């Protein structure tokens, strides 16, 4: 699917691009115009945005005039717009011929409908939902919340999408967890192992029983749990005569 | 523990020459006398052969079905069973099992899978059943080998859903009828591992 | 000659309840030592064969006391004190007295114990495609249907019918049958069963 679709795609570069700017969703669905319109809102502060070229460029310069984290996307493409949306062929079922929907198993989330769906709608059509729809990242991160969902994991190289996770809970009542993935810059496992501390830090289950398997350690004693003691004492009540 | 864990199963054309090896790990291998017992696909178990103990001779005992075709061997300084399969014919399609005695057959080890067919590697020919006016189905006729895994509403229902264990025509082929039972419109994604073939059915009476 | 030996081919075990399988050999198996040259083994559904008793009575160590072990010369007996939902099976009556032993006996076909079902036969003539490719298969599918005993037949005869069975499920612990008529070009131009479930012959044709 990514390779197909990543092959003919590489043919709409010089008319339109992408962007990723950490702007609220207001001023910018509110200055938007020309060809320009939000690909995903990843947060109340965080919206990533597909536009056509000489405006999406002064999209992320209508975010150096106002100073935020500058991105031209290097990798900039067309999605999410029409541009890509008139290969009713290779862009919309080339990529993804065969497939297997799974069931319930364990919840995953879907974003283009903006909450929890089971996985039997990923495949072709669902790319074609990520190149006709927007995506409501946030919406889907509200829902996440919603069904008791708080420490987020950035499956990258480099937290731009945690750092607007952070973003969910700078005006979210339920301040949510968003590990600091491999920073720009990081590629070894020292920096793994420090994420896993984080993750671990954060409430991110570890099974601990996995990272000591090929390590061939030994347990040794450690001094156990120190107990922060009060005084309960319940005196015999009384007093004498 | 004593586990008699095999290995030597596949897929090969009538008249080939295949090895069953039987790792015997956790007795003296010496003093029983390893066996081989053929179970042909959902019969009754038939024994081809057993090697006496190299103590008790080593006189290799074998089968009025597979005599001058099959022999038995074994190691102890290597400690391995032999089955040496020669000039296959059908019948052989079968889990043949190796087990730790010629008349106490005891641990008989997993089950090495050998098939013994003519064809060739196949994706279905996906052949939906159409209701009377009821139940809902559909074939995958004409695969080979086996695995084979059928879903309906690709992996959504599971309740009602028959996957008939599959079975050989005369051609060697598999046929498989999986086949749902719910009054209604459904979908039956058939995916043959060996040549990845996943093949989808849509059915209306 | 040969020890013939037979047994309840078809007994239904229901979970918590003591059963019993029998063996009965032609000639004697109790050898001049006093001990009987009987073996039980059991092969469960898609497994190994396991040993559960030798010499008639005494049983295999790892095995469940459950099975208990008895027999004279030639009737014998397996008596499970407890059929739990591993008791389940082929249980094999398998002489020692005369090796070799070609087969291990038709084997006792243990199930899963309820009253008798309904045979939902459920006639599919073959989609049209299918004689657009060169074959014919109408499937005469029974479904829920407990013992699986059914003759199942194809008139207006039978001969060209190859059998699809399925083993005994959980929750309804019915069986269910794939009888496939796989089938030539211009013959095409009825299924019926006579299970227990039953008594009066359903003929319903495609």
């Amino acid at each position: 699917v990514v390779a197909l679709r990543s092959r003919v795609i590489a043919t709409m570069p010089g008319n339109k691009g992408m962007a990723s700017i950490a702007a609220p969703a207001g001023e910018v669905r509110a200055r938007i115009g020309d060809r320009v319109e939000i690909a995903a809102v990843n947060g109340p502060r965080s919206v990533v945005v597909a536009g056509d070229s000489d405006e999406l460029d002064r999209l992320v310069a209508s975010c150096t005039t106002e100073c935020i984290r500058a991105k031209r996307l290097a990798v900039d493409y067309a999605s999410h717009s029409s541009h890509v949306e008139t290969i009713r062929d290779a862009l919309h079922a080339e990529l993804g011929e065969d497939f297997h929907p799974l069931p319930g198993f364990v919840p995953f989330f879907s974003t283009v409908t903006g909450r929890w769906t089971q996985p039997d709608e990923l495949d072709a059509g669902y790319w074609y939902r990520n190149l006709r729809r927007t995506v409501r990242f946030a919406d889907a991160v509200r829902a996440l919340a919603e069904q008791g969902y708080r420490t987020f994991l950035e499956v990258s190289a480099h937290p731009i999408l945690t750092a607007a996770i952070e973003e969910i809970g700078d005006g979210s009542g339920a301040d949510l967890s968003a590990i600091h993935s491999l920073r720009r810059g990081d590629g070894s496992l020292a920096d793994f192992g420090e994420a896993l501390s984080r993750a671990f830090a954060a409430g991110v289950a570890v099974d601990w029983e996995s990272v000591h398997l090929g390590t061939g350690a030994r347990r040794v004693p450690l001094p156990t749990y120190p107990f922060q003691r009060e005084r309960v004492w319940l005196e015999p009540k009384p007093v004498a005569r | 523990e004593v586990q008699l864990v095999q290995s030597g199963g596949g897929l090969v054309q009538p008249g080939r020459s295949l090895r069953l090896s039987c790792t015997a790990s956790g007795f003296t291998f010496g003093d029983y006398a390893m066996s081989w017992v053929r179970q042909a696909p959902g019969k009754g178990l038939e024994w081809v052969g057993f090697i006496r103990s190299k103590a008790y001779g080593g006189t290799t005992e074998y089968a009025a079905s597979v005599k001058g075709r099959f022999t038995i061997s074994r190691d102890d300084s290597k400690s391995i069973a032999y089955l040496q399969m020669n000039s296959l014919k059908t019948e052989d399609t079968a889990v043949y099992y190796c087990t730790r005695g010629g008349t106490l057959f005891d641990y008989w080890g997993q089950g090495t899978l050998v098939t013994v067919s003519s064809a060739s590697t196949k994706g279905p020919s996906v052949f939906p059943l159409a209701p009377s006016s009821a139940a809902l189905g559909c074939l995958v006729k004409d695969y080979f080998p086996e695995p084979v895994t059928v879903s309906w509403n690709s992996g959504a229902l599971t309740s009602g859903v028959h996957t008939f264990p599959a079975v050989l025509q005369s051609s060697g082929l598999y046929s498989l009828s999986s086949v749902v039972t719910v009054p209604s419109t459904y979908i039956c994604n058939v995916n043959h591992k060996p040549s990845n073939t996943k093949v989808d059915k849509k059915v209306e009476p | 000659d040969v020890v013939m030996t037979q047994s309840p081919l078809s007994l239904p075990v229901t979970p918590g309840e003591p059963a019993s399988i029998s063996c009965r050999s032609s000639q004697s198996l109790l050898h001049s030592n006093g001990y009987n040259y009987l073996d039980w083994y059991l092969q469960k559904p898609g497994q190994s064969p396991q040993l559960l008793i030798y010499l008639g009575s005494n049983r295999a160590s790892g095995v469940p006391d459950r099975f208990s072990g008895s027999g004279s010369g030639t009737d014998f007996t397996l008596k499970i004190s407890r059929v739990e939902a591993e008791d389940v099976g082929v249980y094999y009556c398998m002489q020692s007295l005369q090796t070799p032993r070609l087969t291990f006996g038709p084997g006792t076909k243990v199930d899963i114990k309820r009253t008798v079902a309904a045979p939902s036969v459920f006639i599919f003539p073959p989609s049209d495609e299918q004689l657009k490719s060169g074959t014919a298969s109408v499937v005469c599918l029974l479904n829920n249907f407990y013992p699986r005993g059914a003759k199942v037949q194809w008139k207006v005869q039978s001969g060209n019918s190859q059998e699809s069975v399925t083993e005994q499920d959980s929750k309804d612990s019915t069986y269910s049958l794939s009888s496939t008529l796989t089938l030539s070009k211009a013959d095409y131009e009825a299924c019926e069963v006579t299970h227990q479930g039953l008594s009066s012959p359903v003929t319903k044709s495609f």
